[PDB]
């Protein structure tokens, strides 16, 4: 399940089966791996422009620098852009079993 | 034929498709027409105003019009925000108000013209509060939409103190979709007894949620106060082997009242209707039913009241009906049978308080009656379980036993063989010897089943719960 | 006419004025809180008191600032209901009892 990207100044990051609703029961890792002073770029584009529609604890997307969690967003919400200086960026995507809905996807690239 | 005109509003489509309660009121007066019982000597004609929704100043006006023609009586549009208009311009004008849809009853508002065949909340509630009682449930939910549900369970909110409870209270969003997410948290929550108070169109807009995230198991149990439990697109769902328990006064043992619900399903589907959204095309809903009573116990008062005249009074000539004292009285004292069963007034509140209620319950083919509830009594709701069916006094073995077993290696064991064999015969070892012959010796039957957890059993203290043989014991 | 009205007290009465003044474009001030509405969409109105719909986040803030374990809740009317639905919301997110009388 895991998509790896390594030494690509850029490509493409976006939730199972993207264009399809995303298969429960997932628990996928992803990782923004980066050169020291190669910066990322991490870019949200959504599929679904609209304030989140579930937010609560269940099928989180959690952000990972470094490890402090930087965050952890659900629903129908893009996070903005964060800009990347611990180069190695830790991305994982949980899935329950019983909400199942758009998905998600990204965009990544170094800088 | 003393000629009659019936004022009438209604907020509607504004379009094309005509409303419920217009059709039953022109129902209503037809019926008046056709059997003279009521009124040999009398016929009454109708005007029927319509209005926008949640609009007063529109309302007023054409409360004023249906005044300059002259009436009995209006019959209240179905929404308070108006109906307050339509109300504090009746007792100010002296003509009786009669309405159907449940208001918010203000506190201290001295009206005095004014009943309401609604099942007033207050019964309605209590009853809900049996009916749980009887259930033994502790942590119920509630769950409305607006604001006014919390009131219509007021009664309800107020029980813990006196019962021994607990329910927190959960809101179904603006927009109906917005609900799984609820139902999420519920999930999460795993509240297992949810009454709730929403109308009908979106219990149905809610169950398609609920069987599509598998909520609907044997354990849920939900009750829904409002009247139209009847036309729920009932048939997939009582096969997910659910309680459902709600109230109907639309009584249907009546062959008339049958009769008059056949004549009704020819006019009704007459209107075209919703197919897609899921509901039982071809019933008559509550507050229709509630609306064709309305104009029958103004007859059945009516008809006494022959010195009935109709003053083609104006708002501005603020001396009110010359006639409203007693034949509102009248109203307030008549008993009739509508298409609910027994109707009378309170004569205390100016309200209704007094009925008779079958609760009803999703059986395994759909809504069957569980029981009846009045006023008085409360409570009379019985059991299907009734004769001692197939129950013989002092018999031996009637039902076989089921007996669980574990495998172990010296203990219980296949019997070798090579072709296919089942039932009790598959088992062998001392545990069975042991059981056959105690078996023979108490003279039982038995069938045999493994514990599909498959060990003895331990307390697991994260539930306090027990496992395996224990458990399935 | 006027350039504009001041609301009267009540809730039930306050309805009708709104309206009027929606239907003539005047606009309307109040001075009490009432239950508006949902599904009002007149625009002419603007009330100074504060809603109780934020008061009953302070209130719940004030609780657990305090971290009470139990509380009762005593109103006047129902309308007092309506008044704190919010904070009547409170169990669902945090451990907290709360009974009416
Ligand atoms: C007109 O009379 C009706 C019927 O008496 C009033 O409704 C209320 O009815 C209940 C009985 O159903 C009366 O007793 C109450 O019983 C419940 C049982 O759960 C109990 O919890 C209450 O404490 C109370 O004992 C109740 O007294 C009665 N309410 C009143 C004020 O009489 C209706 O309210 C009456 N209207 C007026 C203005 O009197
Ligand atoms: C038919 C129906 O309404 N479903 C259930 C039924 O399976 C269960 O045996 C009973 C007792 O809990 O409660 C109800
Ligand atoms: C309960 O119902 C039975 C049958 O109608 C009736 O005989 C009995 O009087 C009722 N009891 C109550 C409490 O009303």
């Amino acid at each position: 399940c895991g998509i790896w990207v390594r030494t690509s100044n850029g490509g493409h990051f976006a939730s199972p089966n993207y264009p399809d609703s995303y298969p429960p029961n997932k628990e996928c890792i992803y990782i923004l791996e980066a050169a020291p002073r190669q910066r990322i770029e991490l870019t949200f584009d959504e599929r679904y422009y609209i304030e989140p529609s579930f937010e609560c604890r269940f099928d989180h997307l959690e952000v990972r620098d470094g490890s402090p969690l930087i965050d952890r967003y659900c629903g129908m919400k893009s996070p903005a852009l964060i800009r990347s200086t611990g180069r190695f960026m830790w991305i994982k995507f949980s899935s329950d079993e019983e909400l199942e809905g758009l998905g998600f996807r990204a965009k990544y690239s170094f800088i | 034929t003393h000629v009659l005109r019936f004022g009438g509003i209604f907020e509607y489509v504004e379009s094309g498709p005509m409303g419920a309660e217009e059709l039953a009121f022109r129902f209503a007066v037809n019926t008046i027409n056709r059997n003279r019982t009521l009124l040999p000597n009398t016929t009454l004609t109708y005007d029927t105003q319509k209005i926008n929704l949640y609009d007063s100043f529109e309302a007023s006006k054409k409360a004023c019009d249906q005044l300059s023609l002259g009436v009995a009586a209006i019959l209240g549009p179905s929404h308070s925000s108006s109906a307050n208009a339509v109300q504090s311009i009746c007792n100010a004008l002296g003509v009786p108000h009669i309405q159907t849809r449940w208001k918010h009853q203000v506190s201290d508002n001295k009206d005095s013209f004014y009943v309401s065949l609604y099942p007033d909340f207050s019964s309605l509630s209590r009853a809900i509060l049996d009916l749980v009682q009887f259930f033994k449930w502790k942590t119920v939910t509630v769950v409305y939409d607006d604001s006014t549900g919390l009131i219509r369970l007021q009664e309800l909110i107020k029980a813990p103190s006196r019962y021994n409870l607990r329910l927190k209270i959960r809101q179904l969003p603006a927009d109906t979709k917005d609900a799984k997410p609820l139902l999420k948290e519920m999930k999460r929550g795993k509240e297992f007894h949810v009454i709730f108070d929403c109308s009908h169109e979106m219990a149905a807009g809610i169950l398609k949620q609920a069987l599509a995230m598998g909520m609907m198991t044997e354990y849920y149990h939900y009750i829904f106060t409002t009247l139209d439990l009847f036309a729920l697109d009932v048939e997939p769902y009582r096969y997910s082997g659910v309680n459902m328990t709600g109230f109907r006064i639309l009584n249907t043992e009546n062959t008339q009242v049958s009769s008059i619900i056949e004549k009704w399903s020819m006019e009704r589907l007459q209107a075209p209707p919703k197919p897609d959204s899921g509901l039982l095309d071809g019933f008559m809903t509550t507050d229709a039913a509630l609306m064709y009573d309305a104009v029958h116990v103004v007859s059945v008062a009516v008809q006494q009241f022959p010195q009935m005249t109709v003053s083609s009074l104006q708002c501005n000539r603020h001396k009110p009906w010359r006639f409203g004292t007693r034949f509102m009285s009248l109203i307030k004292e008549a008993h009739w049978e509508g298409l609910t069963g027994r109707i009378t007034f309170n004569k205390t509140n100016g309200l209704r308080t007094d009925f008779d209620l079958d609760v009803i319950s999703l059986k395994e083919e759909g809504l069957e009656k569980i029981g009846t509830w009045d006023p008085a009594s409360g409570l009379n709701m019985t059991e299907s379980q009734k004769g001692k069916p197939a129950n013989i006094t002092d018999s031996l073995s009637n039902r076989s036993l089921i007996v669980t077993t574990i495998l172990e290696e010296p203990y219980v064991l296949f019997k070798k063989s090579d072709k296919p064999l089942y039932g009790n015969d598959r088992f062998e070892g001392y545990c069975i010897d042991l059981l056959r012959e105690l078996s023979t010796i108490l003279g039982f039957t038995y069938e045999i089943r493994l514990v599909e957890d498959g060990k003895y059993g331990a307390q697991d203290d994260v539930n306090g719960q027990w496992n395996g043989m224990v458990r399935e014991l």
